[PDB]
């Protein structure tokens, strides 16, 4: 998703936000604001949290040759489902 | 101040001075310079345009990327002003048109428009503005260049209290259809200057003066309000120019004198041309029209700016009008003109 | 090689060019400070900024060496050493296919006399190294630019020379004419300190000073 | 009305103007062996009705194609100037661009548009053959996209 | 792609676009950081 | 081994010296040329109807940079700054900032196209393949602003040419 | 980690009360102009000078002539050393004379007044290395403090 | 340390003396060059400029630096008088597309921080 700010500028993921004389807006004027209508942070905290039943698990994020460096994250935190740091998908073991 | 607007830089092209104009019309003689001036400490210009972009395609280096934005925009139009005025700082206005249009008058050039862009810039939230008029702008002088000038500015002053009004007496240059326009005359056999032309005194400015003037009136606080008037270091009678130029040219001189209703028959004529008219009757008793003398109006030497001789840099301009044959010729063969001091 | 991933040597060239190190290390003994053959077979012969015409004419003509082919002379702006310049001569010899590596020490006021005379492939080899680094070459038929712009100032190859140099041109509308104005860049350099503080290979350590 | 009939003179002068030109490459480096290279038998320029005009009073376009340093500047301006009406200029590669691979040397200027009023920026280091081919294709169409004659008839 | 269909992904542009320079659609380039250094907020009302 | 080029041995019997009194009278290693040209003019063009049709080109091109995102569609970018540090012309600018989650991406990715010289080595450089260079070489323009993608951007056109780059690098990640 | 302090409330442009007596930013040329009449048209102990905490020598002495050449004398700061006696007359003083490279091999030493926990963590810590080495008798006198 | 090589001049004497004809030379150029590159500027303004970089570096003693500038000064009256140089190569000595630069300890205080 993607909010609006008050000059309607929809802002980006990032949090850029010109403010209300901010005389570089000038540049959007007769053009476009390009901005990626999909935003990192909200299109992967609905995907569905792993739920594998063990301590450690590999998180290649899927093709091991063509994803990214395999990590061993450690799944023995209750409080939060521990996370692979590249991919950011979450694993959670199942009461543990 | 707001925080992007505070200037940075050595005043470089990639510099930030705070600046923020929005020259009007500046695909011209004179808003080329100011805006080549603009883009020297790196001033963001606006310069809504008009015309075919192939036409302002020339304006683009004089500042570094994004520094030089081009905007569509009408002057009949009410929103194509302010679709370019709602984020400056400052705004300049040189629309003008030295002759006669069918979709535009002088009046329509002189009152209509700059009025427009005034109320607007001030509804903005502008904080400056520098609308030029002439010199020899007076209200009832047989010029309807000069009465429109008049009648506008006493518009704009009125729009804007704010508003800096800027009066160069003539405007001499690389284009200035002036110092030219006096060289075209040798393909129309002798010049046709009304009665020899001994009774008409000019004092031409050039073009890096008062293009400096204006941003020196933009850095200076004290300019809001004021009526400067730029006038040059000397004045010469028209027949004082007309020899001097031709020399500077080395052309051959025949004056020649004829009547002022002939004269006007000429401009005419002239006008008759769908396309840009060679002179109008404007222009034709706008040349044996004397400028004035007010010394009350702060002059460009106020500012900080001395103004440079006609005589020192003609060099640059009137060495294309010479033939191969003086091509080559510098200035010590020519001689400065007679000035009349004042 | 046991080995196919370090080098192979080859001593055979090796104490060979050395043989011929001395050999015309006893030739000129008022001429060559120091004579070094490097693991790669490289030969050099450090010798005295007076020497560039008879050391390189006694490398050109004589029947041991006959190393007439001047392969490159460069200079290595050394800042911390009171002689900043290095100027590198390159010799080739076709009859023993054999490089040949002269070096001399220079200030920026101490003349190098020119070495067209041995090489006149050197003509135009010093109008850059002047260029480039600064280093006046005496008796020499041209001195002129040939890779800074005309009329540039300063010696760019210099170490203490800036990247961007000084002057940036642009075409200015006011004068018809492209212009020079001190530099300022859209971005600055993002200079790298990428020096690992742990040492390097031992075998180049410097001793204990 | 006076409208179409000047649309149509338009766009017969148009159509000549988009189909006609004839580009002066100004050749500087490996930018410019590629543009002989998309004067090859495999692009063949010349099958759009564009044709390499040396003496620069004849073409219309001119490329800068590679690095332009200070020593190469002013004479490429003047290059520029005695260009007649109408010109374009077309930069090709990322040094003529913006300086490129030597966006930091002392010598070269930081893009060629610095000294001419750049029209179409081709990226390409160097740009293969028919991505300066697609460039000029889109000259053509930004040539086509012009109001000449019905910006006059309004002025 | 007519026998080897080509990945789908929810991201993956439904709509190819073509060049959009010199068109009113066009790109413009802009900081995407954020203002770093913010002014100090002028206090109101008092003085003295 | 070595030979020679121009020995030239021109036999002085009255035969041969007939044969070059021809050459010479009667244009024939003229003539050779002509018929040389002509056999080439009654052969096939190989001009390609661009853009009808355009050049041949390979699964490992490199073109236009377009930033990509995993399959669950989070960036691959994560700021390990690889990419700037061998980036031979430093048109690579990125500075990294914490993120609500606290997978804190960049907030900028920055590549000049006007100084970036498309060797490839950004691709090589990541470690996730966040940045690879697509294989449009359409993207020109007219004005040098639009040259300078930021990471909007690369996001957007990594989301373009997702499904060109995709089999591009799944055609040859073996060969890398 | 004080470098974000540094990005936080940054003043950045001269700060003058506008006509209801409300800080605005304005060019130098009003702030200064502000500052040059009220300093000429006052002269004596009616102008003086209060130093912060973190202040240069460099502002320190620039000022300290021109108060005195606009002849006055209360050079002010927040801490107060007792003027009584020597006071700022005599170095020692006010000076760690011992120097804090040397106070290792100190046997006993008397704090007073003082939490060098919180006052000088890098002093508290030499103290502490030469406490662990050393084998010195520290001993400060107030508050029970760690 | 103190004895070095002279490289063309023994001493300070015949370093004016080369300076004296070069000079000679950078003032008789002054006519033909203002003419045949087709400037705007005077000679009299082109005169006092040769005085202009002939003065700034005149506070040097070593002899061999001096006379380094001799031939370094040199190297470009042939490069101007034979064409060689542009128009745009000998306004660069006229330094005039800049603003006036700051002289005053006001005018640096406000123009930015940065002595
Ligand atoms: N000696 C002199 O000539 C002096 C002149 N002045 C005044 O300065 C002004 C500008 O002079 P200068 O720059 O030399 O003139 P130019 O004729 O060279 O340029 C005039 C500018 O005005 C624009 N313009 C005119 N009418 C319109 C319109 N209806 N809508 C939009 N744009 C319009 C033109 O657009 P486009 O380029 O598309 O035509 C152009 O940019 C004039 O008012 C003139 O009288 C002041 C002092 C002296
Ligand atoms: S952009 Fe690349 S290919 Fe073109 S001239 Fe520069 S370095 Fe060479
Ligand atoms: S290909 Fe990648 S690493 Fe190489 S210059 Fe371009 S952006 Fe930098
Ligand atoms: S794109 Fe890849 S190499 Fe570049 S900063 Fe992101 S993770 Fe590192
Ligand atoms: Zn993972």
């Amino acid at each position: 998703g993607v909010r609006t700010s008050p000059t309607g500028e929809k802002v980006t993921h990032t949090g850029q936000a010109y403010d209300d004389g901010d005389y570089r807006r000038v540049r959007f004027s007769d053009r476009q604001k390009e901005v990626n209508e999909n935003f990192a942070i909200d299109l992967i905290a609905e995907q569905p949290v792993s739920e594998v039943g063990s301590r450690v698990i590999s998180c290649d994020g899927g093709g091991g040759a063509l994803g990214h460096p395999r990590v061993y994250i450690n799944l023995d935190k209750e409080t939060k489902t521990g996370t692979c740091g590249y991919c950011g998908l979450q694993f959670r073991q199942p009461h543990h | 101040l707001h925080h992007a607007l505070i200037p940075h830089g050595k005043g470089g092209r990639s510099s930030v001075s705070g600046i923020v104009a929005t020259v009007f019309g500046a695909t011209g003689f004179l808003g080329r310079y100011v805006v080549n001036h603009l883009g020297r400490m790196g001033s963001q210009v606006i310069v809504p345009y008009r015309c075919e972009p192939y036409d302002t395609m020339h304006l683009r280096p004089m500042g570094d990327l994004g520094q030089i934005i081009f905007m569509e925009w009408n002057g009949k139009d009410k929103d194509s002003i302010r679709k370019v005025v709602e984020h400056s700082n400052v705004v300049i206005n040189l629309v003008g048109r030295e002759w006669e249009t069918k979709n535009f008058d002088f009046e329509d050039v002189f009152v209509k428009i700059p009025h427009a862009i005034a109320q607007v810039s001030k509804e903005a939230g502008v904080e400056k503005l520098i609308h030029i008029s002439h010199l020899n702008a007076d209200i009832k002088s047989p010029s309807r260049y000069l009465r429109s000038k008049a009648v506008g500015e006493k518009e704009v002053r009125a729009a804007f209290p704010e508003a800096t009004i800027i009066k160069p007496s003539d405007i001499f240059g690389r284009e200035d259809r002036f110092l030219n326009y006096f060289a075209s005359m040798r393909w129309f056999g002798g010049v046709p200057l009304i009665s020899l032309g001994k009774e008409t005194v000019k004092q031409p400015v050039y073009i890096v003066d008062v293009s400096k003037g204006i941003i020196n009136a933009i850095k200076d606080p004290d300019a809001k309000g004021k009526t400067f008037a730029f006038v040059g270091p000397n004045r010469y009678l028209l027949f004082d120019l007309v020899q001097y130029i031709f020399a500077v040219a080395y052309r051959p001189f025949l004056p020649y004198p004829l009547p002022h209703f002939a004269y006007r028959w000429v401009g005419r004529l002239f006008e008759v041309s769908p396309f840009e008219p060679w002179t109008t009757r404007d222009k034709v008793e706008r040349v044996h029209m004397s400028d004035m003398t007010l010394p009350h109006l702060p002059g460009l030497e106020d500012l900080g700016i001395q103004a440079t001789p006609l005589e020192l840099k003609a060099i640059e301009v009137l060495r294309r009008h010479r033939t191969y044959r003086w091509l080559t010729s510098e200035m010590e063969d020519v001689k400065p003109a007679k000035t009349v001091n004042i | 090689d046991t080995r196919p991933t370090i080098r192979p040597r080859n001593d055979v060239v090796h104490k060979q060019l050395s043989a011929f190190g001395q050999y015309v290390a006893e030739i000129l003994p008022k001429y060559v400070q120091q004579v070094q053959v490097s693991c790669f077979n490289e030969l050099e012969i450090f010798i005295h900024p007076d020497g560039v015409i008879p050391v390189l004419t006694f490398l050109r003509d004589h029947t041991n060496a006959q190393f007439k082919s001047l392969a490159d002379l460069t200079a290595v702006d050394v800042p911390t050493r009171q002689n900043r310049f290095e100027i590198v001569y390159n010799l080739l010899s076709l009859r023993f296919n054999s490089q040949i590596r002269v070096k001399t020490y220079t200030d920026e006021l101490t003349p190098i006399e020119s070495s067209v005379t041995v090489y006149k492939a050197a003509n135009w080899y010093e109008r850059e190294i002047w260029d480039m680094f600064g280093v006046f070459f005496a008796n020499h038929p041209d001195l002129r630019r040939i890779l800074t712009g005309y009329g540039f100032e300063g010696h760019p190859f210099r170490k203490d020379f800036p990247l961007s140099g000084y002057v940036e041109l642009r075409y200015d509308d006011e004068v018809k004419r492209v212009v020079a104005e001190p530099v300022e860049l859209a971005q600055e350099f993002r200079k790298f300190d990428l020096n690992s503080p742990w040492e390097a290979f031992p075998a180049y350590r410097q001793p204990p000073e | 009305r006076g409208e179409y009939v000047v649309a149509k003179l338009d766009d017969l002068v148009n159509w000549a103007r988009r189909s006609s030109l004839w580009p002066m490459t100004f050749g500087l480096a490996c930018c410019a062996v590629e543009m002989m290279h998309m004067a090859a038998p495999r692009y063949d320029m010349d099958r759009f009705g564009v044709v390499f005009r040396a003496s620069p009073r004849q073409s219309d376009v001119m490329i800068v194609a590679g690095t332009l340093t200070n020593k190469m500047a002013p004479a490429l301006r003047k290059v520029y100037d005695q260009m007649p009406e109408p010109r374009y200029v077309v930069s090709m590669g990322s040094c003529a661009n913006g300086g490129g691979y030597y966006h930091y040397s002392y010598s070269v200027v930081r893009g060629c548009d610095r000294i001419v009023p750049v029209d179409i920026y081709v990226p390409g280091c160097p740009p293969t053959a028919e991505a300066l081919l697609y460039g000029i294709l889109q000259l053509q169409r930004k040539i086509k996209r012009e109001k000449r004659l019905r910006i006059w008839y309004r002025r | 792609p007519t026998t080897k269909p080509p990945t789908a992904r929810k991201y993956i542009w439904t709509n190819h676009k073509f060049n959009v320079s010199g068109t009113p659609q066009q790109y413009v380039p802009y900081s995407t950081t954020r203002k770093k250094i913010q002014e100090w907020v002028p206090p109101s009302t008092p003085y003295k | 081994t070595y030979k020679f080029v121009n020995m030239r041995e021109p036999s002085m019997d009255m035969k041969s010296v007939t044969d070059r009194a021809a050459q010479t009278l009667l244009w024939t290693e003229l003539v050779r040329g002509l018929g040389m040209t002509l056999s080439y003019l009654f052969r096939e063009p190989a001009t390609i109807n661009y853009p009808f049709e355009k050049g041949p080109l390979s699964p490992r091109f490199r073109g236009e940079h377009a930033l990509r995102r995993y399959p669950s569609g989070e960036e691959r970018c994560i700021a390990c700054k690889l990419c700037e540090a061998v980036c031979p012309a430093q048109a690579i600018t990125i500075e990294a900032e914490p993120r609500a989650d606290g997978s804190r991406r960049t907030t900028r990715y920055d590549i000049d196209m006007t100084k970036c010289i498309y060797c490839g080595f950004c691709q090589e450089a990541c470690p996730v393949d966040a940045i690879v260079e697509g294989p449009n070489f359409e993207f020109s323009t007219e004005t040098h602003e639009e040259l300078l993608y930021n990471k909007e951007k690369l996001l957007n056109n990594g989301d373009k040419w997702e499904a060109e780059i995709a089999a591009n690098i799944q055609a040859d990640y073996l060969y890398r | 980690f004080a470098y974000d302090g540094l990005k936080r409330q940054r003043l950045t442009q001269p700060m003058i009360r506008n006509e209801k007596g409300l800080l605005t930013y304005t060019t130098w040329e009003d702030a200064l102009s502000r500052v040059a009449g009220m300093l000429q048209s006052f002269q004596g102990n009616d102008v003086a000078a209060i130093a912060g905490g973190l202040v240069d020598a460099e502002a320190l002495v620039a000022l300290k002539d021109l108060l005195n050449r606009v002849d006055s004398d209360s050079l002010c700061t927040e801490e107060v050393f007792p003027t009584a006696g020597a006071g700022t007359d005599l170095r020692s003083n006010y000076l760690l004379n011992t120097t804090i490279a040397g106070v290792e091999e100190a046997d006993v030493i008397l704090l007073v007044g003082t939490n060098p926990r919180f006052e000088a963590p890098l002093f508290n810590a030499r103290i502490r290395k030469s406490w662990l080495h050393n084998d010195l008798k520290v001993a400060l006198i107030g508050s029970p403090v760690d | 340390g103190t004895s070095v090589k002279p490289i063309f001049s023994r001493d300070m004497n015949e370093a004016k003396r080369r300076v004296r004809e070069l000079y000679r030379a950078w003032y008789r150029e002054v006519p033909n060059t203002v003419h045949l590159f087709q400037l705007d500027i005077s000679v009299k303004q082109g005169r006092d400029k040769v005085r202009e970089m002939f003065m700034k570096n005149a506070h040097v003693t070593d002899p061999r630096v001096v006379d380094l500038l001799v031939i370094k000064g040199k190297m470009e009256l042939e490069e101007t008088i034979n064409v060689w140089k542009q128009r745009t190569h000998i306004m660069r000595f006229f330094h005039e597309t800049e603003a006036p630069r700051p002289t005053d300890f006001l005018s640096k205080f406000y123009v930015g921080h940065d002595p």
